[PDB]
């Protein structure tokens, strides 16, 4: 057999799945995360896959660092992945424009509220939800005619700019934490306009 | 358990800082804010800011810029505040504690907290002598006794029970300072009486400012 | 700044009662958003820091009983702790748990009313260990009592003595929710090698007659 090798995370918004290599010839897979501090517990058994989702087991506790390991068997030999902290560590998602209205000579864009994978008993919490006060938005508007790069930013989901009469503006948002160190924002969202 | 370790309590002179730790055992010290809070005596409680360590952010309470400073080294699980240019607005209970769980959850947990206090003041340990088990403090088939703790600067100090294997009915006094300016307290205990016979009853007080440990066995009455 | 007033800024009542108090952000503390209400509650008892108490104004946090209930909107909230426990005796605060700057109420007193309860009385002359370096202090002990109010005596050779004493009374208890008190009088060695009659009397509503613990210098 052969060991897993380059052992990574791919995550966004708390949806989180361990990959590997190689594709296995003649040999299974299992692996194995740890809560650190209790046991190592396998999330896959004997799979050929070189893909595991671990997102049950993570949104347990989204303030957690995690350690895999991945096990080779023949149809014996493991590594250990990177640790994984997924409250620091998670891509934030795309974000989708909500509404847009014209509130005098002010514009009104709101953002959605988006789900994540994170559960508290029968309720599936949103990022305003898991991150509270450190995430913000920030808003791009312009008429794409003469393109004037303007910039907005907001604490809530919300946002009230000054536009001019009889102008139709496109909007796109982004999702931002600022105390990040890595993936501190999200791809930009759908344009819409007016 | 989560557990929030501030550093023992201290004295400056109104002049240069102080760096205070909280260390933090119990969970994933990244991944959640530390929170540092001034309390006075009877004036509510004050927010300084803020600090997520592994990303070092920080915010501040914008009437301490100049005063605060936030730091913490992720990798030996404590994190610091230093305070500069002390005063008497300064002299007061510091503390820190956890962010909330669930995104804005409050504050969670939260340090023991630290005295500071600001003055050109000397240092002094205390005196402790024993009070007397007697008929004069004994009623309902209970005897009182205690310990007082004279002569001590600054605040704070701490008794505990032969090693705090007794912890009922304590009492332990706010020292005000005497006409000296030294602090003052004592600490009795109720207890069961004919125990007094066989059980040993200490008053374990520290003072740390002065680092001192005192230890006295109280003892009866011979008439 | 949202600011945060709570009122009633104290308040006192008797163990079973229901108690009310309000919180006042200057602004909303409503995401529309998701429709949740970003107020916080502390209980900060008699020595230790706050408890956090509920998260966006109405979850209850995990321990805390269920007699305590969180609510209200936007910027008027309420905690209600109904049927309130002796030993829910604390200082509430609200904070705002929303944007940044992170703020403060006032805070809210809650004290305990009871049926009047009697002072034990207790004294202690000083130790010999004290004589040693020639230092006199006197300690007086009244133990477990409502109200609060106590008048306490001195008297030296049974002529009356102030102020070489200094009062110190305790918080409220978390049970049966009393007061507890010492008084301690001080002067010198010389002083206290001269007289004989040493005494304290006590005045309080729980006291018809002004109750005394006395003793005699080195009456052991």
């Amino acid at each position: 057999t052969v060991a897993a090798y380059n052992l990574t995370w791919k995550s966004t918004n708390f949806k989180t799945i361990l990959e590997w290599e190689p594709k296995p010839v003649n040999q299974v897979y299992t692996v194995q995360i740890s809560t650190k501090s209790g046991d190592w517990k396998s999330k896959c058994f004997y799979t050929t896959d070189t893909e595991c989702d671990l997102t049950d087991e993570i949104v347990k506790d989204v303030k957690q660092t995690y350690l895999a390991r991945v096990f080779s068997y023949p149809a014996p030999l493991y590594e250990n992945s990177p640790e994984f902290t997924p409250y620091l560590e998670t891509n934030l998602g795309q974000p989708t424009i909500q509404s847009f209205e014209q509130v005098g000579t002010k514009v009104n864009v709101t953002v959605e509220d988006e789900r994540t994978l994170v559960r508290r008993n029968n309720t599936f919490l949103s990022l305003r939800d898991v991150f509270g006060k450190d995430l913000i938005y920030t808003l791009y508007y312009w008429k794409s005619s003469s393109s004037g790069k303007k910039t907005a930013k907001t604490n809530t989901n919300e946002f009230l700019i000054d536009v001019d009469k009889g102008e139709n503006y496109c909007f796109s948002v982004q999702a931002v934490i600022p105390s990040r160190t890595v993936n501190r924002k999200s791809t930009d969202s759908p344009v819409e306009c007016m | 358990q989560v557990h929030l370790q501030q550093s023992g309590a201290e004295l400056m002179k109104p002049g240069a800082s102080v760096k205070i730790s909280c260390k933090a055992s119990g969970y994933t010290f990244i991944t959640y804010w530390i929170e540092w809070v001034k309390q006075r005596p009877g004036h509510g409680l004050e927010w300084i800011g803020d600090i997520l360590p592994g990303s070092g952010s920080t915010n501040y309470n914008e009437n301490f810029k100049g005063k605060a400073t936030f730091t913490a080294d992720s990798s030996s699980n404590t994190a610091y505040m230093q305070l500069s240019s002390l005063t008497s607005e300064d002299s007061a209970v510091y503390y820190c504690a956890r962010s909330g769980y669930y995104g804005n959850s409050g504050f969670a947990y939260w340090g023991q907290g630290t005295l500071v206090t600001v003055s050109a003041a000397s240092t002094k340990g205390p005196s402790v002598f024993p009070l007397a088990p007697s008929s004069k403090s004994t009623s309902g088939g209970t005897a009182a006794l205690g310990c007082l703790v004279k002569d001590y600067f600054p605040e704070p100090v701490t008794v505990s029970w032969n090693s705090g294997a007794l912890t009922s009915g304590v009492h332990t006094f706010p020292a005000v300072l005497q006409s000296s300016g030294l602090y003052s307290l004592s600490s009795v205990v109720t207890v069961p009486s004919s125990s007094l016979g066989t059980q040993t009853y200490i008053c374990n007080v520290n003072h740390k400012p002065s680092n001192t440990k005192v230890d006295k066995k109280v003892e009866p009455k011979s008439c | 700044d949202i600011v945060m007033t709570q009122s009633p800024s104290s308040l006192t009542v008797t163990a079973g009662e229901k108690v009310t108090m309000s919180c006042k952000s200057s602004q909303s503390l409503l995401s529309s958003g998701n429709q949740k209400n970003y107020l916080t509650w502390y209980q900060q008892i008699p020595g230790q820091p706050p408890k956090l108490l509920i998260y966006w104004a109405s979850t209850r946090e995990s321990g805390v009983p269920d007699r305590f209930t969180g609510s209200g909107s936007g910027t008027d909230f309420t905690l209600t702790i109904n049927s309130v426990q002796a030993e829910d005796l604390a200082v509430y605060y609200c904070q705002n748990d929303y944007t940044y700057p992170l703020t403060f109420g006032a805070g809210t007193k809650l004290e305990l009313k009871r049926t009047v309860a009697a002072p034990s009385v207790f004294i202690f002359p000083p130790s010999d260990e004290q004589l040693k370096s020639g230092t006199a202090s006197v300690v007086c002990l009244l133990n477990n009592f409502y109200p609060r109010e106590a008048k306490v005596q001195w008297k030296v050779d049974n002529a009356l003595q102030s102020g070489n004493s200094q009062e110190s009374v305790t918080e409220q208890d978390s049970k049966d929710s009393t007061y507890s008190l010492s008084s301690t009088l001080t002067l010198s060695k010389a002083d206290y090698e001269k007289h004989k009659v040493y005494a304290c009397e006590v005045t309080h509503q729980g006291l018809s007659s002004p109750v005394t613990k006395s003793f005699n210098r080195g009456e052991c």
